[PDB]
C-alpha cells in the first residue's frame, strides 16, 4: 500500500507530458506497421508493440 | 531631453505581458474558479486577494495569467463593430 | 533481515544490504546473496550501488564454484560502468567492487572474526569507518586495514 | 566633529506659566530649544536630538531624530500644567539612549528644571554614583524660581562628575529681568 | 465589543524568536511588541507582527518606554508591503502582566481606536491553550470610586486560513493526525477531566488562599456572588434525571443493534471471499 | 575554484514567511531576500527571512531598493542579531519553479557582492500541506566552459537532491544551474509547542465547555440525526442485501464496481462518535 | 506514513487544473477521457476515488498536461 502511492507517482510522470492517446486503425501493414487514424489528428501508421 | 527617459522607463513596464481573455462560468470554491477561455478550452483556478468575489459572477469576462491562469483584471463588456454601428453621419434634420 | 530489505525507503534498504554484506563476508552463504538479487533491480539509484559493494564482500576468495551467480555479477558490474545512461553514483560502487572481489590479487579476504574466538579490531574498526565513504573519500582506505592473508605457511623455525 | 547625542528636557511644570521670562517661559524656552537645534544642526549632522516631559508623567514626544521639525511641533499646545518630576527626568533619558543605534554617541543630557524638587540628599548621590559608572555626562541650565542660589541641583553636578570630566556645567540664572536669547548667550559660547 | 481573537502560528513565533534575539544579549523583563491585526468581523485575526526595543527601569519600576519613530517607519513599510494588515494593539510574552501595563495600552490608544494586547508564554508548560487575550475597558462600580480600568478577558484560539497551515502541520513529524473517530475523541475525553481538575485545583487552592493571605478585598464583591452561583447546582435527581437514564440507555439500544447488525456484515463479505480465494485458490497451484 | 556538495540549514520561522509572502502575491510573482549567515563553503545557514515591498514593475535586477535595505537594516542592527544578507528568493506560484532570463539577470549582480547568494524558490500552489515543498538553485560560472563542470564531493546528497527528474523543465536547469540541498533543523522546543498550539487549538478552553455543548448536542436533534443514521442503514442496505444474489450472476467479483456500495464503515464510525460522546453524560453530568 | 501518503496523492496537482468529458474507463486504473481540447486520450485513474464519482458522462477537470482524473 506504500507503493501503489509511490506508483501513481511514477506512472504520473509518464503520463504527464503525453498521457497516451486513443487510436483507430484504418488498415494493418505488412512491414509489422499499422495505419492509425485519431480523431482530432491526422492518419499515422505505427509498428509492433511486442505486447 | 527627459521626457524621452520617461517614455523609456515606461518601456520598463512594457517587460509585462498582456494577460489572457476569459469567461467565468461558475465558481467552485473560492480557490476553484470555474472558467473558460474565449478560445474554447476550460479552467478551474484560484485567484489573488484583490478580487471581490461576489463582484465575479458566472458568465464574467475576466483576464487571466499567463502561467497560472488566473484573474488579476477584468473588464465588464466589448463589442468591435458597435462603434462603427454608431459612425453613420447624415446631413438632415432639414 | 529479509523482511527489512522490503521496506518502503531505500534508506533502511541500504543498511539492510550492508547488514548482509559485512556479516556474512567471512561465510559462502547463499541466502544472503538470493535476498541481495532484486536490490540491484531497484529504480532507486544507491541501493543499487549498496548490493553491489554487498555482493562483492560475499565473493571475496570464492570463485564460480562456489556459488553460481559469480559471473552473473562479475558481467553486471562492467556493464552498469559502460553505460552512460546509468547514474555516475551506482557505477562508483561497481569498480569498487570489482576491487573488492580482486583485493591483494584476489589472495587475500576480510576475516572479523579469528579461528581463536576473538574479533580483529583492525578489521572491524577499518570496515565500520568505511560505512559512510560519501561524506570523505579518504575514508576509503581505511578498508586496506580488514583485508588478512589467508595463506599456508611451513616456516620451520628462526630464518 | 564630536560624536554623541543629545536629549533635550523641556520644563512644562506648573511654575513656567508665569511671564517672569520675557515675553513668558513657555515662549522663552522655546526659543531656548530653537538655538540649541540649531547648535546640534551646526554641529555635526549625525548627532540626533528628542525631547522629553519632566512634570507630571514623563513622556517622550518626539525619539530621538535629526530633525528638528517634530521637536519645533511638540512644543506648541503643550499645556504646561503639573508637578516636576526630576529623578526620574534623567533616567528617562538614559533609557531612550541605551536603545539608540550607535554605540560610537557619547551619551549627552540637556535638561531645564524651573521648579522646586522633593528629591532627597540620597536619592540623588544614588543617582550620581550610578551615573559615573554609565559615565553619562549631563549639562543642566537652571531657569525659573527655586531655592535661592540653588544648592541641591549644583553639588549635584559637582559630585555627578570629577577628574574632570570638562564635564557638565551648571549655569544658574541670576534673579533679575532679561531677554532668554541673552541668557542662552554664555552656555553657547561655552559649555 | 469584540468576542474572541484569532492568533496565528507565524505571528506568535515571530514573538518567540525574537525572545532569542534578546535571550544572548539578555538581561531581565519580557519581550514587548506591537501587533499586527487583520479584522474582517466582529471576530478578531492577527497575521503578522512587528518587535519594538522596549526597556523598563526600576526606580522607576512604572517607567516604559517605546520606539515611535521606528514604529512609524517599520509601520509604514508592512502597510506598503500588505495593505491589509495594520495594528491592532500591543503584546508582550508576560508570563504575568503588571500593574505599570495600564498606561502602555493608553499611548498607542492613538494609533487604534481600540487596542488589544495579547500576553503570550513562550516557554510551554501549563495549563492548557497558550497566551491571552484582553481588552480595556471600564466598568466603573456601584461604590461610586472614580472610574477605574481593569481589562477584560477575550477568549482565543489558535488558526490559520491555508499557506500558514502547511508549514505549520509540516514541520512537526511527531503524533498522529488526527485521526478522527478513534484516538481523536478518547485522548480529548481525558483531557477534558485533566485540564478541568488542574484549573479547578490551582483555583480552588487559591480561594481558600485569598481569605488567609490577600485581604484585601477580596472578596467582595465578586467573590460571594459567584460563590452561591456555584451553589446554584448540586446537581442531580431528584428527580427527572432519573428518567433519562432509560432514554439515554435507549438511545444507546438502537446504537448496539446497529453495531450488531453491520458486525455480521463485515464478517459475512470478509469470511465468505477470503475462505473461498483461500481454497480454491490454493488448489489449482497444487 | 574548489567546488563541494552544499547544505541549507532553514529556520522554523523562516519558511513561514516565505510561503506567507508567496500566498500574498499569487499569481503574480514576488520578490523575498534570504538573511543569513555563511559558515563556510560546503553549507550555509538561513537564519531569518524577510518581506520587501512589491513594486509595479514587478521581479527585476533593480526591483531591490538600497535605501530601503539600509533603513530595513538599521531596524535589524538595533535588534539582537545584525546579520549580513546572504541571498534572494522568489515565489514560481503557477509552474514548476524554472530559473528564467530575468532571475539570471539578478544572479551575477549577487555573485559579484557575495559568494554564494544561494538562490530560493518557494511555492504554495506545488503542495497540499505536508511537503517539504520550496526549492533552491546555484548559478554555476559560464566562463568555465571550457574546464571540469563535474563536482562534487560526498555525492550522497548530489544523488538524493538530482533525483526524482520528474519532467523536462526541471531538467532544463541543469545547465548553468544546479540545486542545492535543503535540511531542516530543531530547535524542538519551540516545535514542541507548535504542534501542541495546533492540536490544542482543536480542543476548548476550559474543556468543560465544548464537550457539554456536544452533550447539549447530545440529545438534540440527534434523535433525529440518529433517524439520519437509520435512514442510511435502511437505504444501503436493502441494495446491499441485493448484492450477495447479484455475485451469483455474475460469478463473482468482476467488475463491478456499482456502487452503491460498503459505506457502512463511515455510518459506524459516525454511530461510536455518538454513542462514545453520548457516554460522556454520565461522567460529566454526574458531579 | 500511510496517512501521510494520501496527502501525497491529494498533493498532485492541487490547483489549478483543465476541465474535460470522462468518456469510460477501458479497464481498473486507466480510463479514455475526452479533453476539452478536444481529443480522446487514454489517461490513468488517480488512485484514490476511482468509482463512486466516475458515471458514464460527466466533466471531469484534468492537469493541464498530464490530463490526469483528479
Ligand atoms: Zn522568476
Amino acid at each position: 500500500l506504500n507503493a501503489k502511492v509511490r506508483l501513481l507517482r511514477e506512472e504520473l510522470q509518464l503520463l504527464q507530458e503525453q498521457g497516451s492517446y486513443v487510436g483507430e486503425v484504418v488498415r494493418a501493414m505488412d512491414k509489422k506497421k499499422v495505419l492509425v487514424k485519431v480523431h482530432p489528428e491526422g492518419k499515422f501508421v505505427v509498428d509492433v508493440d511486442k505486447n | 531631453t527627459k521626457q524621452y527617459e520617461k517614455s523609456e522607463n515606461d518601456l520598463k513596464a512594457l517587460q509585462s505581458v498582456g494577460q489572457i481573455v476569459g469567461e467565468v462560468l461558475k465558481q467552485l470554491t473560492e480557490e476553484k474558479f470555474i472558467v473558460k477561455a474565449t478560445n474554447g478550452p476550460r479552467y478551474v483556478v484560484g485567484c489573488r486577494r484583490q478580487l471581490d468575489k461576489s463582484k465575479l459572477k458566472p458568465g464574467t469576462r475576466v483576464a487571466l495569467d499567463m502561467t497560472t491562469l488566473t484573474i488579476m483584471r477584468y473588464l465588464p463588456r466589448e463589442v468591435d463593430p458597435l462603434v462603427y454601428n454608431m459612425s453613420h453621419e447624415d446631413p438632415g434634420n432639414v | 533481515v529479509s523482511l527489512l530489505s522490503e521496506s518502503y525507503n531505500p534508506h533502511v534498504r541500504y543498511g539492510a544490504a550492508m547488514a548482509l554484506g559485512i556479516c556474512c563476508a567471512g561465510t559462502g552463504n547463499k541466502e544472503a546473496i538470493n535476498l541481495l538479487e532484486p536490490m540491484t533491480n531497484d529504480p532507486v539509484n544507491y541501493v543499487r550501488q549498496g548490493a553491489l559493494i554487498a555482493s562483492a564482500l560475499i565473493m571475496i576468495q570464492q570463485t564460480e564454484i562456489t556459488c553460481p551467480k559469480v559471473n552473473q555479477f562479475r558481467q553486471l558490474y562492467s556493464k552498469v560502468i559502460n553505460d552512460k545512461h546509468d547514474d555516475v553514483m551506482a557505477k562508483f560502487g561497481a569498480i569498487l567492487a570489482q576491487g573488492i572481489l580482486d583485493a591483494g590479487g584476489h589472495n587475500v579476504t576480510i576475516s572479523l572474526q579469528s579461528r581463536t574466538g576473538h574479533t580483529h579490531m583492525p578489521s572491524v574498526v577499518g570496515v565500520l569507518v568505511f560505512t559512510q565513504f560519501w561524506f570523505w573519500f579518504p575514508l576509503s582506505h581505511f578498508l586496506s586495514l580488514a583485508y588478512t592473508p589467508t595463506c599456508v605457511i611451513g616456516l620451520n623455525k628462526d630464518l | 566633529m564630536v560624536l554623541e547625542s543629545t536629549m533635550v528636557c523641556v520644563d512644562n511644570s506648573e511654575y513656567m506659566r508665569n511671564g517672569d521670562f520675557l515675553p513668558t517661559r513657555l515662549q522663552a524656552q522655546q526659543d531656548a530649544v530653537n538655538i540649541v537645534c540649531h547648535s546640534k544642526t551646526r554641529s555635526n549632522p549625525e548627532n540626533n536630538v528628542g525631547l522629553i516631559t519632566l512634570a507630571n508623567d514623563c513622556e517622550v514626544l518626539t525619539t530621538l531624530t535629526p530633525d528638528t521639525g517634530r521637536i519645533l511641533s511638540k512644543l506648541h499646545t503643550v499645556q504646561p500644567k503639573g508637578k516636576i518630576t526630576f529623578c526620574t527626568g534623567i533616567r528617562v533619558a538614559h533609557l531612550a539612549l541605551k536603545h539608540r543605534q550607535g554605540k560610537n554617541h557619547k551619551m549627552r543630557i540637556i535638561a531645564f528644571v524651573g521648579s522646586p524638587v522633593e528629591d532627597n540628599e540620597k536619592d540623588l548621590v544614588k543617582l550620581a554614583k550610578r551615573l559615573k559608572k554609565e559615565k553619562v555626562n549631563v549639562d543642566i541650565i537652571n531657569f525659573g524660581e527655586e531655592e535661592v542660589n540653588t544648592e541641591k541641583l549644583t553639588a549635584f553636578v559637582n559630585t555627578l562628575n570629577g577628574k574632570d570630566g570638562t564635564g557638565s556645567h551648571l549655569v544658574t540664572v541670576p534673579p533679575g529681568p532679561s531677554l532668554a536669547d541673552a541668557l542662552i548667550s554664555s552656555p553657547i559660547l561655552a559649555g | 465589543a469584540v468576542q474572541k481573537v484569532v492568533v496565528h502560528p507565524l505571528v506568535l513565533l515571530s514573538v518567540v524568536d525574537h525572545f532569542n534575539r534578546i535571550g544572548k544579549v539578555g538581561n531581565q523583563k519580557r519581550v514587548v511588541g506591537v501587533l499586527l491585526g487583520s479584522w474582517q468581523k466582529k471576530v478578531l485575526d492577527v497575521s503578522n507582527s512587528f518587535a519594538v526595543p522596549f526597556d523598563e527601569d526600576d526606580k522607576d519600576d512604572s517607567v516604559w518606554f517605546l520606539d515611535h519613530d521606528y514604529l512609524e517607519n517599520m509601520y509604514g513599510m508592512f502597510k506598503k508591503v500588505n495593505a491589509r494588515e495594520r495594528i491592532v494593539g500591543w503584546y508582550h510574552t508576560g508570563p504575568k502582566l503588571h500593574k505599570n501595563d495600564i498606561a502602555i495600552n493608553e499611548l498607542m490608544k492613538r494609533y487604534c481606536p481600540n487596542s488589544v494586547l495579547v500576553i503570550i508564554d513562550v516557554k510551554p508548560k501549563d495549563l492548557g491553550l497558550p497566551t491571552e487575550a484582553y481588552i480595556s475597558v471600564e466598568e466603573v462600580h456601584d461604590d461610586g470610586t472614580p472610574t477605574s480600568k481593569t481589562f477584560e478577558h477575550v477568549t482565543s484560539e489558535i488558526g490559520a486560513e491555508e499557506a500558514e497551515e502547511v508549514g505549520v502541520e509540516h514541520l512537526l513529524r511527531d503524533i498522529k493526525d488526527t485521526t478522527v473517530g478513534t484516538l481523536s475523541q478518547r485522548i480529548t475525553n481525558q483531557v477534558h477531566g485533566l485540564k478541568g481538575l488542574n484549573s479547578k485545583l490551582l483555583d480552588i487552592r487559591s480561594y481558600l488562599e485569598k481569605v488567609a493571605t490577600g485581604k484585601l478585598p477580596i472578596n467582595h464583591q465578586i467573590i460571594y456572588q459567584l460563590q452561591d452561583v456555584f451553589n446554584l447546582l448540586p446537581d442531580v435527581s431528584l428527580q427527572e434525571f432519573v428518567k433519562a437514564f432509560y432514554l439515554k440507555t435507549n438511545d444507546q439500544m438502537v446504537v448496539v443493534y446497529l453495531a450488531s447488525l453491520i458486525r455480521s456484515v463485515v464478517a459475512l463479505h470478509n469470511l465468505i471471499n477470503n475462505k473461498i480465494a483461500n481454497r480454491d485458490a490454493e488448489k489449482k497451484e497444487g | 575554484a574548489v567546488d563541494t556538495a552544499e547544505q541549507v540549514y532553514i529556520s522554523s520561522l523562516a519558511l513561514l514567511k516565505m510561503l506567507k509572502h508567496g500566498r500574498a502575491g499569487v499569481p503574480m510573482e514576488v520578490m523575498g531576500l534570504m538573511l543569513g549567515e555563511f559558515v563556510d563553503d560546503y553549507t550555509v545557514r538561513v537564519i531569518d527571512v524577510f518581506a520587501m515591498p512589491q513594486s509595479g514593475t514587478g521581479v527585476s535586477v533593480e526591483a531591490v531598493d538600497p535605501v530601503f535595505q539600509a533603513k530595513m537594516l538599521d531596524m535589524l542592527k538595533q535588534t539582537g542579531r545584525p546579520e549580513m544578507v546572504v541571498g534572494w528568493y522568489h515565489s514560481h506560484p503557477g509552474f514548476g519553479c524554472w530559473l528564467s532570463g530575468v532571475d539570471i539577470n539578478t544572479q551575477q549582480s549577487f555573485e559579484a557582492l557575495s559568494e554564494r547568494a544561494v538562490a530560493v524558490v518557494v511555492d504554495p500552489i506545488q503542495s497540499v500541506k505536508g511537503k517539504v515543498v520550496i526549492d533552491a538553485f546555484r548559478l554555476i560560472n559560464a566562463n568555465m566552459m571550457v574546464l571540469g563542470h563535474e563536482p562534487r564531493q560526498t555525492t550522497s546528497n548530489l544523488g538524493h537532491l538530482n533525483k526524482p527528474s520528474i519532467q523536462a523543465l526541471i531538467h532544463g536547469l541543469n545547465r548553468h544551474y544546479y540545486s542545492i540541498t535543503i535540511n531542516y533543523r530543531k530547535n524542538e522546543l519551540e516545535q514542541k509547542m507548535l504542534l501542541n498550539l495546533h492540536k490544542k487549538s482543536w480542543m476548548e478552553g476550559l474543556t468543560l465547555q465544548d464537550y457539554s455543548e456536544h452533550c447539549k448536542h447530545n440529545e438534540s436533534v440527534v434523535k433525529e440525526m440518529l433517524e439520519l443514521a437509520k435512514n442510511y442503514n435502511k437505504a444501503v442496505e436493502e441494495e446491499d442485501k441485493m448484492t450477495p444474489e447479484q455475485l451469483a450472476i455474475k460469478n463473482v467479483g468482476k467488475q463491478d464496481p456499482k456502487r452503491h456500495l460498503e459505506e457502512h464503515v463511515d455510518v459506524l464510525m459516525t454511530s461510536n462518535i455518538v454513542q462514545c460522546l453520548a457516554a460522556m453524560l454520565d461522567t460529566v453530568v454526574f458531579k | 506514513e500511510f496517512l501521510h501518503a494520501q496527502e501525497e496523492v491529494k498533493r498532485i496537482q492541487s490547483i489549478p487544473l483543465v476541465i474535460g468529458q470522462f468518456l469510460e474507463a477501458v479497464d481498473q486504473n486507466t480510463a479514455i477521457v475526452g479533453s476539452t481540447t478536444g481529443s480522446n486520450y487514454y489517461v490513468r485513474i488517480l488512485s484514490t476515488i476511482d468509482r463512486e464519482l466516475l458515471k458514464p458522462n460527466a466533466s471531469v477537470a484534468l492537469h493541464k498536461h498530464s490530463n490526469a482524473l483528479v
